[PDB]
């Protein structure tokens, strides 16, 4: 995945256009987008050389 | 020259048998004390969760 260039972190299978229509208030929807967008922009990986050491 | 030798010769078989049984008992005890110890290591999911919290997500 890194060679291809896709985001390292997991990405949920969501259709935010539907979520916007479903929810009445944007605040929870915007917060959810902020969390997932931040999650998809971070590499949840550790250095397994030091860990094994 | 005659008596003690004869009685020693008579003793030999039983002692040999008993010592063989004793050695077998030692080997059996050695085997019986062997248990495989399965160690438990901190699940990496908690590490991933703590990483997420540190990000302020």
């Amino acid at each position: 995945r890194e060679e291809e260039g896709l985001p390292g972190g997991p990405v949920p299978r969501i259709n935010w256009p539907q979520e916007y229509s479903s929810f009445i208030d944007r605040e929870p929807v915007v917060a959810k987008r902020i969390r997932y967008d931040t999650l998809a922009s971070t590499t949840l990986e550790r250095d397994e050389k030091q860990i094994e050491s | 020259d005659i008596m003690v030798p004869s009685f020693v010769y008579n003793k030999l078989p039983v002692i040999h048998f008993l010592q063989e049984k004793r050695a077998e008992q030692k080997l059996r005890r050695v085997l019986d004390e062997t248990y495989t110890e399965w160690t438990e290591e901190l699940d990496q999911a908690h590490v991933t969760d703590a990483i997420t919290r540190s990000l302020n997500i």
